RNA sequence: AACGAGACUCUGGCAUGCUAACUAGUUACGCGACCGGUCGGCGUAACUUCUUAGAGGGACAAGUGGCGU
């Protein structure tokens, strides 16, 4: 299912041309799951991300 | 017994409250020069949520206004600033009427006479300028005034023979004979520069403080170092008190009000309960103001505001 | 107190998504009388989040080369669209704008990695500010592309897609691009 | 970025070192004294010397700094270095020697010393670090 | 457009100076906070002006198209 | 910059002179270089030991 | 230690503060004209906000808070 999220701390900006920010992502269900994700676009700390598959992992492309 | 308490702050400035002047003829208007180029007429409602409101800002200066003074009546003012000018004001409609040019450095302080006709001023030009009430200077001083700046100039409001006195940054309190422009007394006693001079209302005891932090006061009739008042950091300002017979001295972050003949520090005057922004410096206390009744004490601070002090007789 | 074009108020506008709440403007103090403000929103990063999104839609309306400076042209296009929207729906015409910006932006893009001619992409997330940036782009180019050689004016062609994006229809150009931008995104995943 | 070149820092260091009594924390009265002490070609350099001086005077309250040397600290360090305690740290009535130290003193005919209190020697010969 | 944004700035800056010169400072504050809260360009001038054209291109930043070989 | 005509052709001669300071009593420019900060050597403040009231 | 970098020079932005304006004006006063309004229509005076251009100010990472051996 779809899962709504939050941003704890932005880690670093990865990608082929530096287009992807890599971000440490908390959930909004009071969950202690601090997943790391690949977000494309401008991000600061304290965003509200919206994922479709909430079990994916951060790689470096 | 007699303590000093807070009732409120007069928050109307944007720069440092450089010097405060109060008048005994009006118990409602306070005049506080500032470092945001404006002098603000205050109005004292003395209620619970505003001890003072601003009434008429006086804007003529293109730099930091240093020293303001009110006349013997509550309708004329006088001020100077760091652009070498002096602006004679008008309290009724809130404008200027006369403008005193002739200085070549920053006008540091300006004193007002009791007869309201002798205007004196000290600048960074190592010179003292004596004026009319109109604008033509009468005599400019190069009688070896100081080797460096002239930080504060003050008249002597005595019923006796008057005198004019002016400290400086060369550790010296030089005494001058008015209308004859000659030295009277030197006082080689200070380590480091000076910041202010105040004169007691009788006209006998002058005080003078500076970088040494110690209010070394002198006598105007014979020249004795009477009392070595002690302080912590720099003395930004000094002022006397006619009724309670004290000496208001300025610490950096606090105020030291002193019994004079007893030499007891009676109160400490400060307000710091914060801790996350106390890693830096606490704000200095730049000026001091004593009103007519002496129940109120006004201080000029570095958080752009003026704090009131009440003498609770206990 | 503050009505857009003096007629449309903002108190009953309700943003649905929590993902776009801090980024999509006016509900409270970004209420302006007109979309023209002439303010320095591009002076820093993230500063254009604090600009009224009516001015965002106005600014992206003038994209093509023959209209590139014309702001007084596009503000009356938006003003005339906010009549046709209200006629064809019957409600406040700002709730449909945030319903269109919520619905139109994708939530999973693909980032391009390969060699000269070789394409092997990979699916990533979408920041909600890029969702707001790409919502208004798809809306405005749908209004632009379907009014070109057509008797329909730009005010009708903007309004008839600004409601069709709120209803989530697949006749609107905006939702037709979002579902394909996620369809080719899921195809790698 | 905003880095001050060797001109600003060299001039600021000499003008601290010679005129520390006049300089305080206000940048404005620092600028009014840095244009009366020094002859700077004008303002945009004058305000950069006076700003590093205003950042450098706050750095002197918190201790010394590794460049300049000013004689309010260098008298306090001088009075800190001429500090003797009342009774020295070498006047101990019970000083501890090994067994073998007492044998060296007996070679030096100092076995008649009374203050020495020989300790029990260590039972294990374990002093090398565990290599590997 | 540049004269509209100059008229509305001078209306605001005129009413504020009238309330400072012939009314009290408190009413000037209660005007100024609403004027600032709406848009700061009703009291503070916008200081951006046009850059200068440079040789090598059609304007300030843009350059002429170049070719190869 | 000047020219010479020799036997074989032309030479050029370029001569640059960096002039010195000393405000113009006949020589050099007046103002110093824009990075040359001079500092007035302080006569030391004499040490104030005891309060002497010199009435003159 | 020397050069290049930076400083420097011109320009933009601010000043109801200074200097002055019939080859720039605004405000006020009469007159005139048409309905207290409108005058880029006419002449006097208060003065420099607008216009000009000179000196001098103003911003320094200076203030607060985080991170930096």
């Amino acid at each position: 299912p779809i899962k709504l999220a939050r941003v704890t701390k932005v880690l670093g900006r990865t990608g082929s041309q530096g287009q992807c920010t890599q971000v440490r992502v908390e959930f909004m269900d009071d969950t202690s799951r601090s997943i790391i994700r690949n977000v494309k676009g401008p991000v600061r700390e304290g965003d509200v991300l919206t994922l479709l598959e909430s079990e994916r992992e951060a790689r470096r492309l | 017994t007699e303590q000093m308490t807070l009732r409120g702050t007069l928050k109307g400035h944007n720069g440092w409250v450089t010097q405060i002047a109060t008048t005994p003829q009006f118990p409602d208007m306070i005049l506080s020069a500032s470092r945001d180029k404006t002098i603000i007429m205050w109005k004292l409602t003395r209620d619970e949520t505003n001890y003072g409101i601003p009434q008429r800002a006086l804007r003529g200066h293109s730099h930091f206004v240093s020293d303001v003074v009110i006349s013997s009546d509550g309708q004329f003012a006088l001020s100077g600033s760091w652009d070498g000018t002096l602006r004679l004001w008008d309290l009724t409609t809130g404008t200027t009427t006369r403008r005193f040019v002739g200085h070549t450095k920053d006008v540091l302080s300006v004193a007002f006479s009791s007869d309201n006709r002798q205007i004196v001023s000290g600048s960074r030009d190592k010179t003292i300028k004596l004026w009319n009430t109109l604008g033509v200077c009468k005599y400019t001083v190069q009688d070896e005034s100081h080797s460096e700046w002239v930080s504060c100039v003050r008249f002597s409001p005595n019923s006796s023979n008057p005198i004019i006195v002016s400290c400086g940054w060369d550790k010296l309190v030089k005494v001058w004979n008015l209308a004859n422009c000659k030295l009277k007394t030197n006082h080689i006693g200070h380590t480091g520069y000076l910041n202010t001079v105040t004169v007691s209302p009788d006209g006998s005891l002058c005080a003078s403080g500076g970088k040494d932090g110690q209010a070394m006061l002198w006598d105007l009739n014979e020249g004795k170092h009477l009392y070595t008042l002690d302080g912590g950091d720099i003395i930004n300002a000094l002022c006397f008190s006619p009724n309670r017979y004290w000496l208001c001295a300025a610490t950096g972050p606090s105020i030291k009000i002193w019994d004079l003949e007893g030499k007891i520090i009676v109160d400490e005057l400060k307000q710091e309960v914060i801790s996350t922004s106390s890693k830096a410096e606490p704000p200095q206390c730049t000026s001091l103001a004593w009103s007519a009744d002496g129940q109120t004490l006004f201080a000029g601070y570095t958080d752009n505001l003026v704090r009131v002090w009440q003498v609770t007789i206990g | 107190d503050i009505k857009l074009f003096g007629k449309w108020s903002t108190d009953d506008v309700q943003i649905n998504d929590i993902s776009l709440q801090d980024y999509i403007a006016v509900k409270e103090k970004y209420a302006k009388y007109l979309p023209h403000s002439a303010g320095r929103y591009a002076a820093k990063r993230f500063r254009k989040a604090q600009c009224p999104i009516v001015e965002r839609l106005t600014n992206s309306m003038m994209m093509h080369g023959r209209n590139n400076g014309k702001k007084l042209m596009t503000v009356r296009i938006v003003k005339h669209a906010f009549e046709i929207i209200h006629l064809l729906t019957g409600e406040n015409p700002l709730q449909v704008l945030v319903n269109a910006i919520i619905n139109s932006g994708p939530r999973e893009d693909s980032t391009r990695i390969g060699r000269a001619g070789t394409v092997r992409r990979q699916a990533v997330d979408v920041s909600p500010l890029r969702r707001v940036n790409q919502a208004i782009w798809l809306l405005c180019t749908g209004a632009r592309e379907a009014a070109f050689r057509n008797i329909k004016t730009i005010a009708e062609c903007l309004a008839d897609e600004l409601i069709n994006a709120a209803k989530g229809s697949s006749n609107s150009y905006a939702i037709k691009k979002k579902d394909e931008l996620e369809r080719v995104a899921k195809s790698n995943r | 970025g905003r880095v001050r070149t060797k001109t600003v820092k060299k001039a600021a260091r000499v003008i601290i070192e010679k005129y520390y009594t006049r300089l305080g924390n206000d940048f404005h009265t620092n600028k009014r004294v840095c244009e009366e002490i020094a002859i700077i070609p004008s303002k945009k350099l004058r305000n950069k010397i006076a700003g590093y001086v205003t950042h450098l005077m706050k750095r002197i309250q918190r201790g010394p700094v590794r460049g300049i040397s000013i004689k309010l600290q260098e008298e306090e360090r001088e009075r800190r270095d001429n500090y003797v305690p009342e009774v020295s740290a070498l006047d101990q009535e019970i000083i501890e020697v090994d067994p073998d130290t007492k044998e060296m003193l007996k070679l030096l005919d100092f076995g008649s010393l009374s203050n020495l209190q020989v300790t029990q020697p260590t039972v294990g010969m374990n002093f090398k670090t565990p290599r590997g | 457009v540049a004269q509209i944004y100059a008229i509305r700035q001078s209306i605001s800056k005129a009413l504020v100076a009238y309330y400072q010169k012939y009314v009290d400072e408190a009413s000037k504050k209660e005007i100024k906070d609403i004027l600032i809260q709406y848009d700061r360009t009703l009291l503070v001038a916008d200081p951006r002006r046009c850059e200068s054209k440079k040789f090598g291109g059609p304007g300030a930043r843009a350059r002429y198209q170049k070719s190869y070989r | 910059v000047r020219h010479v005509l020799l036997r074989q052709g032309v030479l050029g001669i370029k001569v640059k002179i960096m002039l010195p300071w000393d405000p113009t009593g006949k020589i050099g420019p007046k103002k110093p270089l824009p990075d040359h900060v001079s500092i007035v050597e302080p006569k030391d403040e004499i040490l104030p030991t005891t309060p002497i009231s010199e009435q003159k």
